[PDB]
């Protein structure tokens, strides 16, 4: 109904702590399993942090916010799902003695958290190392990190190559004092479309540079490829021509139907002759194409494709060079398919394709996936998307952060030292983030099986006096250097993780009242 | 609150081996064991069965009880299915399996209490079974020679009727033996062609009177009256009989065929049409020399008028089984149509008449010293409803047992009245004593179970088992002039009801059991007992 | 998890014989006053709402229709007497 | 930290309930392990009884409440599609693995430490199996061994008396369909057919097919030494006109004659069929002629065929017609108009068996039937069910050995020897970790659940049978000889399984060890039990 005041504050933190707890031990290379009992009587042991949070019901609005928080993380960065949820929850937990017991107003805690974010972001940069995002071999070594223990690891050279060509094609790699530095804008959601085609094997995957159509034509049997293509893009239909008047055709007598058909035959032929004037190899019409029109154009040795939306022709024109015109008499002799090796109409898996590839890159690509079964195709697609996500995450910024809990530990140590100079009421909740960051190196130790205090204490000493690239060995549980044990992660993951985690904590800390009603 | 371990399947309380599932399963069976225990023997006890449809009967037959009981507990179903095995391809032994199988389980529990495993017990029982089956082969005294003589039949039929109806054994034995001797062919050493289906002998009963007026009819007796004017045929031989499945009326039409009348003349014309068509069909029947007509369906008024004028006896037989059996008396083949009873499909009956049995009039199709039927009917009478119904069952058992006399040495005869069972106790014990190791424990207890028969026979006769049993054992534990026992292979339970003491010689009354019945019961009873013992847990689940 | 009965009744032993006797005596007690030329009449109300008055043992017992599975034997044998002899059903 | 309408086990309770549930499932199915095991009863809730020892049947037909035991039941049942056997073994291994792991977890051993130790033991166990197995002679003519394979499989499932009946049936049925030139085989070439009114000990092997519909005329041949088979899809029932017509008569004589005139259409087809018989061994001695017509045959035409000593079957099922075309070598004639000797097949001894309720037709002794039939007999449902499973289990056991020539001496020799191997190799290698050794020790002990459960059911002292095997193995090691030592579940002392004839399949042992290791690990790694909406 309604919960107010400190009860709302405790409820928000309590629920957030619960959600973080659900998957607390699901982080790390040695993640534990979680038994989820389904209302329908089944159960799974999945350790997938996303599925675990998705498939668990929550009541408290604060818990629901954390569920949406993970969805936001997934859209922005291809990783960090569980890091955001765990860190966000721990920050709220660390703020709890300050919000309730010390009676520090939310506005003070939120302000302190915003400053802690600013400082944490700078530290993450300080501990980063550069990479050469122009050196393909260096990028392949990083991309494989997302491919390991996947089916397609045996073909990871192809999965990396496709990710490299796809991301670099859409990457805005620019710097100047006029437009500014795009910061390597990359869109692997729309401009690298992936399509699964039956047949072949993993290694047979290819990248297309152009437009691929799935629409069938009037004559499925067409020359295997066109070496000298010319494409017509025409809106006007090829049918009985009407004027600008409101005149309708009304035929009552059975003998008079021939008058309309005979007129249409002449008009359709004349339109088609105008199209054929430029000797096309493929004619595409946005409106309908009469039966007679299909024969007039086809018989000349030309493919005809009817009822193609403008949204397709606008893309076809960019890779064919054809002009989109309204009237049949507006077509130009320059409507050709030059600057292209060939157009291919090869059928794959008894399905018609039209490949409109050329020698140009219209800021986009399409990836053809091949395989002997749908299961193979799905594994290739899912595994390639991981390769593209990490390729984006790296090529978004030429920097990596040390993993194994190293980065999170470095932020804790540096925030703790910064706190010494932050005199005032904000000093108290400010520390809350420095302590919260430990939830990552602590979880790694807990999964390793060591003592969370004694091993963390050794780690803290290494960061206090030594280098910031010291972390936890996933397999041994020992404190090791991330130089020998690379475990490097794209910096964007650590930057977005601390950003979204603190922002979420600041939101829930702001809510002193939950009110029902419609 | 109270915790429970081991129960993880749909919350069922399902006992493990350590929880005594076998002992509890046997305890459930013991309830049925006692029910059947008092059935066996010439002095067995009656049971009242109230069918859910509102019908109350009394019977001695355990199998009837088991079929009328709604048996739920799987431990009992194992033995009830074993009873059905005694009904399939065998006409006896129902009580032997139920009683023996229960006792084998009872003595098994005595071994389980020792710490002897169900596996060790079952293994010993299987050995004792194989020994028992071999020993029975040597206990044969006489053999049925399959000559189908009335007197040879009586030797077997009498002890079969006994223990279902006592005191009327000689009357019922004559009724069954006579009917059996009627349907059996005269032959010797002919086993290639099967014959004598149990269905070859029907039993018919009327309320009133007593068995003192019972008889056997050489032919079929039908409960339907001569619908037509002629109620009987003449004294001549070989009356031609036509049999129809089509009702004796105007032929119908497969599609529509509805007659509509608008004019008075049409009424006259269609009326004459139908009458002429029926006459033509009835005429063609008469023109073939048919003197009796049997319908599987009703008869129209016009057909009765014409069949009466042709002097044809009209008898309705609605039962498809009676019509099929009629083919075994007159030989006629039921005509799928009407008005063309081809002479080849006509049968012959010497006499068709009406008879009064118990006050009720029936129609009889029979032959006397000629064209002899392959079916026989046994005529029962009795005023008491419950007793007469059970007597009918006694008749069926007699016929079924005769079927048990089958080519594979079914005629081998062993002394009955428990004499076989007593000798088995001595022989099986010796098998145990010569067997090393724990196997002897189950083999000996296997023998113990076999005393239940001479015990039950004594108990039902009103005798003190504590005097009869040691007298029976002493009667077989005797000194003979040689290794092979002679005179004391025949000492059995004296079902007399007398006061003082003693045993009776099988030879005095020719009380013999069939080897095939015994060896079959030994197999079935052991499999039932060992099946139950093998089950240490029962789990229910959706299939 | 299994049972033997599920609403199936059976009762065995000497006690059942005595129980059968007791029920059968009850029938005798209904009919015992009808014996003799001075026998007493019994009033029976039937389901048809008609009342029957008679000292005839055959009439009384045929209308009584004792339900008990064992006592019904006395009904059957009385009907046998009524059919075979025509009198003496009370005795 | 909990939302309403939900529950979770956060502390070690999540592990206790997972182990406890597994221990329950173990305590049930362990009793079905070995030829001396007990027999479980299933009740379908409708009053039908089915008895089995088979792990898969027990797990897939019985319902389980414990959600954890459900996971074990399903994972173990999956073995049926991989090996066809070993389901009970997996459940026994998973139970004891969780028991031993729990003992160490109580000491503070993190579940991951046990899990890694299990994986190290698994990898070494597979190495042991490859060196422990014996290579079978590649000859398929080795009937003596194949009998040992079928026997070992059957003794698990039947009462040991039916083993004497089924063992040669399983062995010969599989070898009969085993392809020449040492190729593969498909055990689906053996038809599993049930029938009633005969004892289970009458189960028999049939060289060919058995057909349901027989002859329906008293003069049909009882047995023919050699016959030609006509495969015909043309109906021989009384035919009527295809077009509007009728029988218009003035007399009863004309009525029937008109009906006969149409009947002559069938007689004409019969003449061509009979003329074929007359041409192809018409009067030759020790020959006959069989028709397996897909469609009905008029009682009139059955009288015709019987008079000509033809065995006429009617209304054959498609499955029989297609198989009979293969077995007999004949072709299906779609029209009598083209009937010729080229249509006919050939079979040897063809006869009918008369059973109280049913007739069965036997089309045995064919040139190349490429099919066998096993007739499983019994008087009850549960008797037929248990025997049917025993036959199918044996057929898969023998086929697996013919496909996979790797054989492993059984009677526990694998599991006891492997346990000893892992205990020694672990200390000789030390290649895991000072604490990970706890998982390997737990694994090596858990392996002994099989020889212990096998003997526990036999009733012999589980402690002596292990010591006796250890004694004999020690002598073999000191003597530097290879010796396979198991336990004799009939005597109680040790035995050489390669003399007794007790063998396990490579596929069963390989996947049983791998599966049980994965299943136990999946439960040990469970940190929390989540419940929401249930």
């Amino acid at each position: 109904e309604r919960t107010t005041g400190r009860q709302a504050q405790i409820s928000n933190i309590t629920a957030a702590k619960a959600v973080a707890d659900v998957i607390r031990t699901c982080l790390g290379p040695k993640a534990m399993l979680k038994m989820l009992l389904d209302p329908m009587g089944g159960l799974v042991l999945t350790n997938d942090g996303h599925a675990i949070l998705r498939e668990i019901d929550v009541a408290h609005p604060a818990a629901k916010s954390m569920l949406e928080l993970s969805r936001t993380q997934d859209e922005e960065v291809g990783d960090g799902t569980t890091t955001v949820i765990i860190l966000a929850g721990e920050i709220l937990a660390q703020c709890a003695p300050y919000l309730i017991e010390k009676n520090i107003h939310p506005v003070i805690i939120i302000q302190a958290l915003k400053k802690a974010l600013t400082d944490a972001l700078e530290v993450i940069k300080q501990v980063s190392k550069p990479v050469d995002v122009e050196n393909d071999a260096a990028m392949k070594k990083l991309i494989q990190a997302s491919i390991g223990t996947k089916y397609v690891i045996h073909w990871s050279e192809k999965m990396c190559e496709l990710a490299l060509d796809a991301v670099k094609t859409v990457r805005k790699d620019l710097g100047q004092t006029v437009e500014g530095e795009p910061n390597f804008e990359i869109d692997i959601k729309r401009y690298v479309r992936v399509e699964k085609i039956p047949g072949g094997d993993v290694l047979d995957s290819r990248v297309l540079k152009g437009v691929l159509l799935n629409k069938d034509v009037v004559h499925p049997k067409m020359s295997r490829h066109i070496e000298n293509p010319r494409v017509v893009l025409l809106d006007c239909p090829l049918e009985y021509k009407k004027g600008e008047s409101q005149t309708n055709i009304e035929i009552e007598k059975e003998e008079d139907w021939n008058r309309i058909l005979q007129i249409e035959e002449e008009q359709v032929q004349l339109m088609c002759e105008q199209i054929l004037a430029v000797r096309p190899t493929l004619v595409i019409t946005e409106k309908g194409v009469s039966d007679l029109a299909q024969h007039y154009l086809l018989k000349g040795g030309c493919s005809v494709l009817r009822r193609v939306k403008k949204s397709d022709n606008n893309r076809i024109a960019r890779v064919t060079g054809a002009t989109i015109v309204n009237r049949v008499e507006d077509l130009k002799e320059s409507d050709v398919g030059t600057n292209c090796g060939l157009f291919k109409v090869e059928m794959i898996g008894d399905e018609y394709f039209s490949f409109l590839d050329n020698c140009k890159e219209p800021k986009a690509c399409t990836i053809m996936l091949r395989g002997g079964s749908k299961d193979i195709l799905n594994e290739i697609d899912r595994n390639l998307q991981d390769a593209m996500a990490v390729a984006r995450n790296v090529m978004l910024s030429p920097s990596l952060s040390p993993g194994g809990g190293a980065t999170e530990m470095a932020v804790s140590v540096k925030l703790a030292e910064k706190a010494k100079q932050l005199e005032g009421i904000q000093q108290w909740p400010y520390q809350a983030v420095a302590d919260a960051m430990e939830c990552i190196p602590r979880t790694l130790i807990q999964n390793a099986g060591g003592d969370p205090i004694r091993l963390l204490s050794q780690l803290r000493a290494k960061h206090a006096q030594g280098n910031f690239t010291t972390g936890i060995d996933g397999d041994k549980g020992k404190i090791v250097d991330m130089v020998s044990y690379g475990i490097w992660e794209p910096e964007v993951i650590k930057q977005q993780s601390v950003k979204t985690a603190i922002e979420s904590a600041c939101l829930l800390l702001r809510v002193d009242d939950i009110v029902s009603g419609v | 609150q109270n915790p429970n371990a081991g129960l993880f399947k749909q919350g069922y309380n399902s006992y493990s081996n350590a929880d005594g599932q076998i002992i509890k399963s046997i305890a459930a069976i013991r309830e049925l064991h006692q029910m059947c225990l008092t059935s066996m023997g010439p002095c067995g006890r009656n049971k009242i069965i109230v069918n859910h449809l509102g019908k109350i009967i009394i019977t001695n037959d355990a199998a009837t009880m088991l079929r009328e009981l709604d048996i739920v507990h799987p431990a009992v179903k194992v033995l009830v299915m074993a009873t059905e095995q005694q009904k399939i391809d065998m006409g006896d032994g129902t009580n032997l399996v139920m009683i023996l199988a229960g006792e084998l389980l009872n003595v098994s529990e005595k071994l389980i209490s020792m710490g002897l495993s169900a596996v060790e017990i079952i293994q010993g029982y299987n050995m004792a079974r194989k020994f028992t089956l071999k020993e029975l082969d040597e206990m044969v005294v006489g053999e049925i020679t399959d000559k189908n003589d009335k007197n040879e039949l009586l030797k077997m039929i009498k002890p079969v009727i006994s223990s279902k109806k006592y005191g009327s054994e000689d009357i019922l034995s004559e009724l069954v033996s006579e009917a059996v001797s009627h349907v059996l062919p005269v032959a010797q050493q002919a086993g290639e062609i099967p014959y004598f289906n149990v269905d070859s002998i029907r039993v018919v009963k009327i309320m009133g009177g007593s068995l003192s007026n019972s008889t056997v009819i050489k032919g079929m007796v039908f409960n339907r009256e001569p619908e037509g004017h002629v109620k009987s045929l003449s004294e001549d031989k070989k009356h031609k009989v036509a049999v129809f499945t089509c009702p004796l009326d105007i032929a119908n039409t497969e599609t529509k065929g509805t007659v509509l009348l608008h004019n008075a003349q049409e009424m006259l014309d269609f009326s004459k049409g139908e009458e002429k068509q029926i006459d033509a069909m009835m005429k063609e029947i008469a023109d073939m020399g048919v003197e009796c007509i049997v319908a599987g369906a009703g008869v129209g008024e016009l057909a009765l008028h014409y069949l009466n004028r042709y002097g044809i006896l009209v008898l309705k037989v609605p039962s498809k089984f009676e019509l099929r059996r009629l083919c075994r008396v007159c030989g006629a083949t039921p005509l799928p149509r009407l008005g063309a009873p081809t002479p080849e499909e006509l049968g012959l009956v010497e006499t068709v008449k009406t008879m009064e049995i118990g006050g009720d009039r029936v129609t009889v199709f029979k032959q006397e010293q000629g064209e002899i039927s392959r079916t026989s009917t046994i005529i029962l009478r009795g005023a008491t409803q419950n007793n007469l119904d059970d007597i009918e069952r006694a008749i069926d058992d007699g016929v079924a047992a005769v079927k048990g006399l089958m080519k594979p040495s079914g005629g081998k005869l062993l002394p009955g009245a428990g004499a076989t069972e007593i000798e088995l106790i001595s022989r099986i014990t010796k098998y145990g004593e010569r067997t090393p190791g724990l196997l002897q424990l189950a083999i000996k207890q296997f023998a113990v179970a076999f005393e239940v028969v001479p015990r039950t026979l004594a108990e039902t006769a009103g005798l003190d088992v504590n005097e009869v049993l040691p007298n029976l054992y002493a009667a077989h534990n005797v000194t003979e002039p040689g290794a092979v026992k002679t005179d004391h292979l025949y000492k059995g339970v004296d079902i007399d009801g007398e006061s003082d003491e003693g045993v009776k010689d099988i030879r005095e009354e020719n009380i013999y059991d069939m080897l095939a019945t015994k060896k079959f019961a030994i197999n079935v009873a052991t499999e039932a007992a060992t099946t139950v013992l093998s089950i240490d847990q029962i789990i229910m689940a959706k299939k | 998890i299994v049972v033997l009965k599920e609403g199936t009744d059976a009762s065995q032993g000497k006690g059942q014989i005595i129980s059968n006797i007791n029920a059968c005596v009850a029938v005798q007690e209904a009919l015992k006053p009808t014996l003799g030329p001075l026998g007493s009449d019994i009033l029976i109300v039937t389901s048809n709402q008609k009342t029957t008055i008679s000292n005839d043992g055959a009439t009384i017992l045929k209308l009584l229709d004792v339900v008990h599975p064992a006592a019904k034997t006395l009904v059957d044998i009385s009907r046998a007497q009524d059919a075979e002899v025509g009198d003496g059903t009370t005795s | 930290l909990l939302n309403p309408k939900a529950e979770s086990l956060r502390r070690d309770a999540a592990l206790k309930v997972n182990v406890t549930s597994a221990e329950g499932l173990q305590s049930v199915l362990e009793t079905n392990l070995g030829p001396k095991g007990t027999l479980k009863m299933l009740v379908d809730g409708a009053g039908n009884i089915k008895l089995t020892k088979d792990g898969k049947v027990l797990l897939t037909e019985m319902q389980i409440q414990s959600p954890t035991a459900v996971l074990i039941a399903r994972a173990a049942a999956a073995q049926d599609e991989i090996t066809g056997d070993g389901t009970t073994t997996v459940v026994c291994l998973v139970g004891e693995l969780l028991r031993q792991a729990h003992r160490f977890i109580q000491e503070g051993v993190h579940p991951r430490i046990i899990t890694d130790g299990f994986e190290i033991a698994r990898k070494e166990s597979m190495k042991f199996l490859d060196e422990f197995k014996i290579s079978k002679t590649n000859l398929s003519n080795d009937r003596e061994f194949l009998l040992q394979v079928a026997r070992s499989s059957l003794l698990t499932k039947v009462d040991a008396d039916l083993t004497e009946v089924l063992t040669p049936i399983v062995t010969d049925a599989v070898l009969s369909v085993y392809d020449a030139q040492a190729d593969n085989l498909d055990l689906h070439m053996v038809e599993i057919m049930q029938m009633q009114h005969l004892s289970p000990k009458d189960t028999t092997f049939i060289k060919g097919l058995v057909l349901d519909h027989g002859g329906r005329h008293p003069d049909m041949p009882t047995r023919v030494k050699n016959a030609y088979v006509l495969i015909l899809n043309v109906s021989l029932e009384y035919e009527k006109t295809e077009v509007n017509s009728g029988f218009f008569y003035s007399s009863a004589d004309q009525r029937d004659k008109l009906a006969a005139s149409e009947r002559k259409f069938v007689d004409a087809k019969l003449k061509k069929i009979i003329d074929l018989k007359n041409e192809v061994c018409g009067m030759d001695p020790d020959k006959g002629f069989v028709i397996i017509n897909q469609k009905g045959i008029d009682p009139m035409s059955l009288d015709v065929f019987a008079k000509h000593n033809i065995l006429a079957l009617r209304r054959a099922k498609r499955r029989n017609m297609e198989r009979l075309q293969l077995v007999t070598g004949g072709e299906a004639q779609n029209s009598v108009e083209d009937l010729s000797p080229q249509i006919l097949g050939f079979s040897g001894l063809v006869y009918q068996e008369t059973i109280g309720e049913e007739k069965f037709t036997y089309v045995t002794e064919n040139t190349d039937p490429k099919s066998c039939t096993i007739l499983i007999k019994g008087s009850t449902h549960y008797a037929l069910a248990q025997t049917k499973d025993a036959v199918r289990d044996g057929l898969r056991a023998v086929a697996n050995v013919l496909k996979d020539k790797n054989i492993i001496p059984g009677a526990g020799a694998f599991y006891i020897a492997l346990s000893r191997y892992l205990r020694s190799a672990n200390m000789n290698k030390l290649g895991a970790k000072g604490k990970t050794k706890t998982g390997i020790e737990a694994f090596a002990e858990a392996l002994l659940v099989i020889p212990k459960t096998l003997v526990k059911n036999s009733g012999f002292d589980p402690l002596d049978v292990l010591a006796m095997v250890e004694d004999e193995l020690d002598d073999a090691q000191d003597s530097d000889e290879t010796r396979y030592v198991g336990v004799d579940l009939n005597i109680g002392d040790s035995c050489d399984p390669t003399i007794e004839g007790i063998w396990d399949s490579y596929r069963v042992l390989r996947n049983a060890i791998t599966g049980a290791t994965g299943i136990a690990s999946n439960l040990l790694l469970c940190d929390e039990l989540l419940r929401a909406g249930r």
